[PDB]
């Protein structure tokens, strides 16, 4: 009676009874059924499709309505120690102004269960969302205010546990770009305000930054920090886009530490960026790309202030685009149309070799593809989850692909050096 | 989108003399291209800001 | 509590499910989900069961997950799923 | 005339299973091959098992037709049913 | 048994174990410690067994494992040479799993003992040889500590101080080789100690026998082995048949042959032709088997060297003990002039032998100072695939193009 609604109560045994629901879970996931038939006698009319676009297949939705009403995808990361599990940074809950402006949702890769493994609910909206690069059991993101909040996957309360200082010092801008970076032994969690405030915070100290920086240049122009990525290897090396359209590199340490670069060819607020994240036989940490709110996507490079090429086949202003993280060619991205465009150039350049835009436009806002890249998590702003399979075929890229994507970027280079010296030529007198 | 890779496959044909011959067979296909463009800019337009 | 509720709602948010008790040594149930004298009758059942399922663990291996037993049989997929205070257990369908 | 070996391969070089092994339909362990103390203690730990399952089953219905108790035990789950004609083990780790 | 087998195969029986393995297939179908596979845990010395009841003015006598007991290694100390008080003859156990100093059985001996083995083929026992050469066998199953069996050596039997000595044969036919100072090439039956298997104090070039300070036979080769002669002359050993014993002194090295093992490593690229051979002239020369002249040398350090033996796993790897207190541990693919990870010992203390783990995670290092360290293996490098078994054939075929690309450029290079 009374004893039994205590014991429910019960700290330990209310959290010994939600591991029992986790493994209960876990159990009925492993579930499968009896008369099987394995064979495969049920895909050759999958085969008999598969030839026409199986490089394209959406393969679960995490969607909910606990928290996902009126709650976007605000960010997207899959944990480095569970590649199997992935975030869904979720927008303030307008439907749901009783509920507080941010809940973490997880969306799951080991399982397929409308249940969350893990959730952060607080009371701000969250901006940014990184996972624990070096650590298997924590959580953290930024507040629409910009104040970094804390949380763990493995525990059982999703309230923020640790939330980082909140001061004219501390972030009053909203925190834009966040990550967990910096080496094993020497840390760094960098994250980045939308005035610009370079946050290098510390996991243990949720008070004072390792490196606090707010961001300007171009004689001192207040940094809008629109896009964000940085070199793997180079902590001090960091990718910055303006909502002015102004792309610039960025320095964390050395006596410029701050805006390094400045690169501008984009005709709107810098949308989607990505490094390039694949690495093969071919180092090309000298590029880039980029996307903005002009419907067009820009790649970048290292050296070119001007954009490296353009895919601008966008219909509408862009969201979100990344980098494939194992096929040098592949690139996708997203828009508020869910516009799929993953883009093998040495597959399909003019066209992208897998452009999906969503039907009814769903909104893409974030996203996360997975650690091998084998899928990519793509989600409407409402809550239209689609994780996009990708074909082998289409998604392994060969082994001379790295030295063949370097012959295509010195392509590039050339066709790129006809059209330079058309514009050189074009000037009249 | 097919018009302008078949225009990017044209561009260096200055050299052989039959640019302006294709172009002025092809103005009609190019005329309806630019038609749908201006409809979907136009339906762009009538999505209210 | 009231997650344990919501958890016991959502394993049994598929429907279809004959019944399935959170339940209690005591011989009744914590959270039960049939009519309550059956509810009582299954609850005693189900402490009698669990006090017989300790002790068939502790005769297997007295180091082991002390927490659940399910029995997916063909009459009722029984996931039976003791703690040390309270406990539980799930006469479901074979198919969840 | 290899159906049984090749059954009998097929559930010992299963994912999670530590052991397919033939005991009698008392339950003592027929097929045993390898230390058959342990064996044969594990064997009748769960024939008590299916004892105290059987009691449980009685208790909901005592006719009733069983698929596989999946008893979560941390040395070795067993996701089995025993029967009155011979004890095949059925033990297999969830995650394989 | 049979009952048991009937049980198995009972047609209802069966048809039900069938049905039910199909259902059930259908059903159920710190973090910087993980930094240094290749930097540090390839090679990580763990298990220094270093126990003062036998520790204390005694040495190594050589190195021994139990195939039948993986978790065993046994640790074969020689005689206490400072302690004559102390007896020449005992033995030691180096668990892999107990952490225990002590050993799983003491096979005591009055004399000074140069080689052992355990027994995977008797699985209850071991044996050893003295170093004054009588042979020895002791079962852990006893409670004697000396060892109950004792090949006595004699005139009739291998009077010269045997040092090479194995249990040819497995559990099936079991007839334990030896080899005396002189290569007494004894094979010993699996429970007959008066009468030995076999005997052959066999000779080559012309009868001109010599001391075979190596020996090696190949997988299954139960008619064939090393003779790595003290003079440098490897004969060809065969083992079995009218044909055994010592064929051609091939002649690989120039010193005496310090450390030499069969081509051990397996995968897609067969090495029956290759030969793994150290001499005592401070220089390590891998052989092979048709070409009696060395196949590729390594000789850093000035010093001798302890013992080198072809890794069990990797073809590129190998398992070699030099004298100079460092280790020799190179792979060929990767690293074939200077070793891939040349650590050193501790002290440089003096090593004896070397005992790699059946798995290959681990190898053992000799030590006259009494810490016998065992340095843990990973997989980086020692794990063989079999495409990097073709690799590594691969990089064998380019070694002997490269030889035979040598001998062309010093036909064309002489300066005279």
């Amino acid at each position: 009676e009374e004893e039994k609604q205590q014991i429910l109560h019960s700290e330990e045994f209310l959290s010994f009874f939600d591991h029992s629901t986790r493994i209960v879970e876990r159990a009925l996931s492993e579930q499968i059924n009896i008369f099987f038939d394995y064979s495969g006698r049920d895909l050759e009319d999958k085969e008999g499709e598969i030839q026409a676009g199986a490089k394209l297949s959406l393969n679960r939705q995490f969607f909910d309505e606990r928290w996902s009403k009126h709650r976007v995808v605000s960010c997207l990361d899959w944990s480095s120690q569970y590649p199997e599990l992935l975030v869904a940074s979720y927008n303030n809950n307008e439907d749901a102004p009783h509920e507080p402006d941010g809940v973490a949702l997880v969306w799951n890769m080991k399982y397929k269960k409308t249940t969350p493994e893990y959730v952060f609910h607080c009371q701000s909206a969250v901006m940014s969302a990184t996972f624990a690069k070096f650590h298997p059991n924590l959580v953290v993101g930024g507040t629409y205010s910009g104040q970094i909040v804390l949380w763990d996957n493995r525990s059982n309360k999703r309230t923020p546990v640790q939330r980082t200082p909140l001061s004219a010092a501390a972030h009053t801008h909203p925190v834009y770009c966040v990550n967990v970076v910096g080496t094993q032994n020497a840390h760094n969690l960098i994250s980045i305000s939308t005035d610009g405030k370079i946050c290098s915070w510390s996991l243990d100290m949720l008070s004072h930054p390792q490196d606090s920086m707010e961001l300007v240049h171009k004689q001192s122009k207040a940094v809008a920090v629109t896009s964000m990525s940085f070199p793997v290897g180079d902590v001090n090396n960091f990718v910055v886009g303006s909502e002015e359209g102004s792309v610039y590199t960025a320095c964390r340490h050395g006596s410029k530490a701050g805006i390094s670069e400045m690169f501008e060819g984009h005709q709107g607020p810098i949308t989607g960026i990505h490094c390039h994240a694949a690495v093969g036989a071919v180092d090309f940490s000298h590029l880039f790309v980029t996307s903005s709110f002009d419907w067009t996507v820009k790649l970048w490079s290292t050296k070119n202030n001007k954009p490296l090429y353009s895919f601008e086949d966008n219909a509408g202003y862009v969201y979100d685009v990344m980098w494939s993280p194992t096929h040098p060619a592949l690139f996708a991205c997203v828009d508020g149309m869910g516009r799929l465009d993953l883009w093998n150039l040495n597959n399909d350049t003019e066209v992208p070799t897998a452009s999906i835009s969503v039907e009814g436009n769903p909104a893409l806002n974030r996203v996360r593809w997975t650690h091998s890249g084998r899928e990519i998590a793509v989600g409407d702003s409402e809550g239209q989850i689609v994780i996009y399979d990708v074909g082998e075929q289409i998604a392994v890229p060969r082994n001379d692909e790295w030295a063949r994507f370097g012959r295509t970027l010195a392509e590039i280079n050339a066709n790129r050096a006809d059209a330079e010296e058309e514009a050189a030529t074009r000037i009249p007198a | 989108n097919e018009m302008f890779r078949i225009f990017s496959r044209f561009n260096a044909l200055f050299v052989r003399p039959h640019i302006r011959g294709a172009i002025r067979e092809y103005q009609t296909q190019l005329i309806q291209r630019v038609k749908d463009d201006i409809e979907s800019l136009h339906d762009k337009f009538k999505v209210q800001y | 509590m009231a997650e344990v509720e919501e958890t016991l709602k959502r394993l049994q948010s598929q429907k279809g499910v004959q019944g399935i008790i959170v339940v209690n040594t005591e011989g009744i149930p914590i959270k039960s989900t049939m009519d309550n004298p059956t509810t009582t009758q299954y609850a005693s059942l189900m402490h009698s069961f669990i006090l017989k399922a300790r002790s068939t663990v502790r005769d297997i291996d007295p180091q082991n997950d002390l927490t659940f037993l399910r029995i997916r049989s063909k009459k009722n997929e029984i996931m039976v799923a003791p703690d040390k205070d309270y406990f539980l257990i799930v006469i479901q369908n074979p198919t969840e």
